RNA sequence: GGAGCAAACCGGAUUAGAUACCCGGGUAGUCCACGCCCUAAACGAUGCGCGCUAGGUCUCUGGGUCUCCUGGGGGCCGAAGCUA
RNA sequence: GUAAACUCCUGAACCCGGGACGAAACCCCCGAGGAGGGGACUGACGGUACCGGGGUAAUAGCGCCGGCCAACUCCGUGCCAGCAGCCGCGGUAAUACGGAGGGCGCGAGCGUUACCCGGAUUCACUGGGCGUAAAGGGCGUGUAGGCGGCCUGGGGCGUCCCAUGUGA
RNA sequence: UAAUGGCCCACCAAGGCGACGACGGGUAGCCGGUCUGAGAGGAUGGCCGGCCACAGGGGCACUGAGACACGGGCCCCACUCCU
């Protein structure tokens, strides 16, 4: 099978592309309690119809960069702004633990 | 600490330091003396013990007991050491084994005689 | 603030129990309901009821003990020494079939809500399934 | 010598004797029977309560010595029957109670089993067809212990053969008589075979 | 009939004007082997009379034992103050597998198979104590079947 | 800004000595405005939220049917339990 | 210490004799350069493994012995000589030093050093703590995160079961 | 190029990444398995089998189905001998 996995629309900043935020999530090796993991990809959008905020998802695929290696197969929630406002958020407060 | 602390940062593995560094990993160090001297035990012992400061084929230069009723030892004696620490001897964490290079083992023993590099007699 | 509801549960009856009391009520819940159940039809206890405290639903639990002991502490025997989640908010433990645990060699029993129910470890050995391991007791 | 020196004595440690020397130690002459107390310039003087280790050790050694074995063959075979399926305790006897230089003593070919272990070695025994001549053969159930041709005949063959005319052997070895031979029947029972030995204490010293 | 064990056995002070004025105990268990033991710790200015001090100790306080075949049924562990000892029971040909002190208690019982392990304070006289609390609270398919087959 | 007090300082004494304790002086400072510093035995040596598990009395502050019940604070004994 | 001596018995070694398996197929011939069939060659190890006979009483060490930790006396020595892994032993009556007698344990090995886990529930998920033993941030506000009451109902990512591929 | 690709050019846009630890430093061939431990864990990759990378250090291409090739070629450093 090509790997299909789901996300949110994080940067449309691109040209034909968008990253979007696949969280996963599985139990700790030693601790039981389930963790939440975070990994942005780059995925290719023909003719950008997909915007910001939306709650999409990606599809295994040949190279096309060279990072992409995905596209949207096809959009399911949308407008979803409240997380992008999240982790958009979380970067926000990068810069303050600097010296 | 809660799982989710430990989660975050977690249990945290301790290294033990190797007792014997001048070893460099081996079994025993070769090596020559640069002085032959006796020194005197800390509290609350007494008596002039015998030792040797061993510079060393691993570039080093430490400190080593010789045991036995007597020895030979003097500067520029090709030796060799190996672990073993002295208890009220602070400093010493290394023994030259009797018996190998310019320094051989002990007369007369017959007792625990293979610790100390006499052969047997007959 | 009330994180967890069923382990203030189970313990609400420890203090309960162990100061040898009559009664006690709980928050009425309908999972709750079913924990009680197995322990109330296990013969852990003497059984809840369907109670009503203020008009907000409650279940007042009624507790088992023993004879009145002989020595200079004629405190009676317990009939549910001991209690506890297995599973937690903090972190939920949920397990396979193949690896239900056995209490007190069979003595006491665990509870674990599966997909198709409120179990016991035997019970839901027998059916074959696994779940969240609710608690352990004897 | 690796064990083959003085021998009647280690009893007197063991404080009970192994029954050991061959006919002299069923003789009111045996070390233990004249003068009972463990050797050296010592062991006539009293006994300190023996400590959890002496106590665990003192058994292992009694046991080992019936056999007359070393360390290092011994150490396998026990750790063999705590892997073995099974209850150790039993079974280990289960496996010293089945060397051939063991099987060759219990159907009364040799005297002291020490002697036993020369037969073995000197291919005076065959178990069913070939020679055997391996000491810590572990023989199975069902097999034929004979003694062989320059043999069949000698000396104490005969005379040790003589007496087992008229004795009756372990349970589980049927032997025949003057046709020189015995089969090994089952792998014998705890209770089938007494030692002077409370072998689950050899488990606790082991197992420490 | 029945059977003793003498355990660790020390020699204290007590610092009077004279000098440092001394006196022994004795930890000490009788047994039977096969259900029923008892702990007693006996102190009196001698050694072997406050050793058999803790002789009219140990068969006064007493207790059952419930090992089935050569075993305990269910394990359990036990906190005593803060000295802790478990013990699981073990399949046949597996033996006293335990301490010093809690062997003194075992093999009195007449337990055979047994796989244990002190935790906490490994001081014997707690442990012995902490053990001893562990074989009363022991109970059996039987046991249970009483107080939950509820009357 | 500066009355009292008071490190530093000065003198007196006490002592073997007294750069100290006790005494006669005395400046920063102690007070105000504004701005820094950000430590402490910053202690209940006891992180914050919630639910449960006997009572006895001594108070502080509410509401009542101000009897002696119903809230919220502060203290002391003390069941159970915990505690080395 | 039955230890030896000695009596009797065996017969490692050692000489002799004989002597492999591993190798049936590439090839040739019947046939159809095919099935099937039949015939032939080839052993480095190696005169080895081994089987048969003659046959001699044939090396034993190293560690330890105050406690943990099994095993004790005599002497020499006098905080010297030295031992020691911790606790410690030795300053004229030392089971701890060195010799010995004996004892203990393993045995063609016994010690020693170095290294890894172990014991170390002493980084604790299993499995610890923080009033006085090392440990509560001086106190608040709140970002991210973590966690979160009761009752329907939908999906079924977590979780669960079955079959299956896979896990050489 | 056998083939997807900032693999590489061109020209355009201005983005990509980071406390779920980017970037920098130190260390290391990885695995089947090995050692240990009651286990959970801890430690470990020599024999042997699977993959990777190199052949005194560094580049580079030609031949070829396949190499940028230990016992092939070219060039630069080091080393060794022939003259
Ligand atoms: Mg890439
Ligand atoms: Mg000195
Ligand atoms: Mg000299
Ligand atoms: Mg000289
Ligand atoms: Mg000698
Ligand atoms: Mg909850
Ligand atoms: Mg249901
Ligand atoms: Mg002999
Ligand atoms: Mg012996
Ligand atoms: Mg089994
Ligand atoms: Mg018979
Ligand atoms: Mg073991
Ligand atoms: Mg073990
Ligand atoms: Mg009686
Ligand atoms: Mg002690
Ligand atoms: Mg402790
Ligand atoms: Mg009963
Ligand atoms: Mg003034
Ligand atoms: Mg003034
Ligand atoms: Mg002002
Ligand atoms: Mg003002
Ligand atoms: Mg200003
Ligand atoms: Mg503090
Ligand atoms: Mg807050
Ligand atoms: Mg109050
Ligand atoms: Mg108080
Ligand atoms: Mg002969
Ligand atoms: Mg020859
Ligand atoms: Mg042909
Ligand atoms: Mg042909
Ligand atoms: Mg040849
Ligand atoms: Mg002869
Ligand atoms: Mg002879
Ligand atoms: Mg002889
Ligand atoms: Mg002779
Ligand atoms: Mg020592
Ligand atoms: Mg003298
Ligand atoms: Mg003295
Ligand atoms: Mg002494
Ligand atoms: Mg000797
Ligand atoms: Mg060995
Ligand atoms: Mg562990
Ligand atoms: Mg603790
Ligand atoms: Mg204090
Ligand atoms: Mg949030
Ligand atoms: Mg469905
Ligand atoms: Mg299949
Ligand atoms: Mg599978
Ligand atoms: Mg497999
Ligand atoms: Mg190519
Ligand atoms: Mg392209
Ligand atoms: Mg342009
Ligand atoms: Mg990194
Ligand atoms: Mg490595
Ligand atoms: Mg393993
Ligand atoms: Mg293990
Ligand atoms: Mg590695
Ligand atoms: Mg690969
Ligand atoms: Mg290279
Ligand atoms: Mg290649
Ligand atoms: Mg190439
Ligand atoms: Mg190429
Ligand atoms: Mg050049």
């Amino acid at each position: 099978p090509k790997k299909v996995l789901t996300g949110v629309v994080v940067s449309d900043k691109m040209q034909k592309t968008v990253t979007v935020l696949v969280e996963r999530q599985f139990p700790h090796p030693l601790y039981g309690k389930v963790i939440k993991r975070s990994k942005k990809y780059l995925a290719h959008d023909p003719e950008e119809k997909y915007k910001l905020g939306d709650v999409v998802e990606i599809i295994e695929s040949r190279p096309i960069s060279k990072r992409k290696r995905f596209r949207v197969l096809r959009l399911v929630e949308s407008g979803r702004m409240d997380l992008v406002e999240k982790y958009l958020i979380r970067r926000q407060n990068y810069q303050s633990l600097s010296k | 600490p809660t799982i989710n602390q430990l989660v975050r940062k977690g249990r945290e593995k301790v290294r033990k330091k190797s007792k014997v560094p001048a070893l460099k990993g081996a079994p025993f160090r070769r090596g020559v003396c640069t002085v032959v001297r006796t020194v005197t035990p800390k509290k609350p012992n007494s008596a002039l013990r015998k030792v040797a400061k061993v510079r060393l084929t691993s570039g080093y230069e430490v400190t080593a007991y010789i045991p036995g009723e007597g020895h030979n030892l003097q500067e520029h004696s090709v030796v060799l050491i190996r672990g073993g620490r002295v208890k009220d001897l602070p400093g010493v964490r290394y023994h030259i084994v009797r018996g190998v290079y310019d320094a051989a083992g002990v007369k007369d023993r017959k007792k625990s005689r293979s610790k100390y590099g006499t052969k047997k007699p007959k | 603030m009330l994180t967890d509801p069923i382990a203030d549960m189970l313990t609400r009856i420890r203090n309960a129990t162990r100061v040898y009391k009559e009664s006690t009520d709980v928050p009425a819940s309908r999972f709750k309901e079913e924990i009680l159940r197995i322990l109330a039809r296990e013969g852990f206890i003497k059984g809840y009821e369907r109670v009503d405290v203020d008009g907000k639903p409650y279940l007042r639990v009624y507790l088992k003990y023993g004879p009145r002991r002989q020595g200079p502490d004629p405190r009676p025997e317990q009939v549910i020494h001991h209690i506890r989640r297995i599973s937690k908010p903090g972190r939920r433990v949920y397990v396979g079939v193949k690896e239900i645990p056995r209490v007190r060699r069979g003595l006491g029993i665990a509870i674990l809500s599966t997909s198709k129910g409120v179990l016991t470890d035997r019970e839901a050995r027998k059916l074959g399934v696994g779940g969240e391991l609710i608690c352990e007791v004897w | 010598g690796r064990y083959i020196g003085p021998v009647c004595r280690l009893c007197r440690r063991e404080g009970v004797k192994l029954y050991l020397k061959g006919e002299r130690c069923y003789s009111p002459k045996c070390a233990m029977e004249r003068r009972p107390y463990p050797p050296g310039q010592h062991g006539q003087k009293r006994a300190r309560r023996p400590s959890d280790y002496a106590v665990r050790l003192r058994e292992k050694q009694k046991l080992r010595r019936i056999y007359g074995i070393s360390e290092r063959q011994f150490r396998n075979l026990f750790e063999e029957a705590s892997k073995k399926k099974g209850v150790t305790g039993s079974v280990f006897l289960g496996l010293l109670e089945s060397r051939l230089d063991n099987v060759v003593y219990r159907l009364g070919f040799a005297v002291s089993r020490r002697q036993a272990r020369q037969l073995v070695r000197h291919g005076h025994i065959t178990v069913n067809g070939r020679r055997v001549d391996l000491p810590s053969y572990r023989v199975r159930p069902g097999d034929e212990i004979a003694v062989a041709e320059k043999s069949r005949n000698l000396e104490l063959i005969r005379q040790n053969l003589e007496a087992m005319k008229g004795r009756k052997v372990g349970p589980w070895l049927s032997l025949d008589v003057e046709g020189m031979k015995g089969k090994f029947l089952r792998l014998p029972d705890r209770e089938d075979l007494a030692l002077p030995v409370n072998e689950q204490l050899v488990i606790e010293f082991y197992s420490r | 009939d029945f059977e003793e064990k003498m355990i660790l056995i020390r020699r204290t002070a007590r610092m009077q004007a004279g000098g440092r004025r001394f006196r022994f105990g004795a930890l000490v268990v009788v047994g039977d082997r096969q259900g029923r033991v008892g702990l007693g710790f006996g102190k009196a200015p001698e050694v072997p009379l406050a050793v058999q001090k803790a002789g009219y100790y140990a068969r006064r306080n007493m207790v059952e034992v419930p090992l089935q075949n050569g075993t305990i049924p269910h394990e359990i562990e036990v906190e005593f103050g803060a000295s802790k000892i478990v013990l699981k029971p073990a399949a046949p040909g597996t033996g006293v597998i335990a301490g010093a002190v809690p062997r003194a208690i075992l093999e009195l019982a007449g337990v055979t198979d047994i796989l244990t392990k002190e935790l906490g304070s490994r001081n014997p006289i707690n442990i012995a104590y902490a053990t001893m609390e562990a074989l009363r609270q022991l109970r059996t398919k039987a046991d249970v079947e009483r107080l939950r087959k509820g009357e």
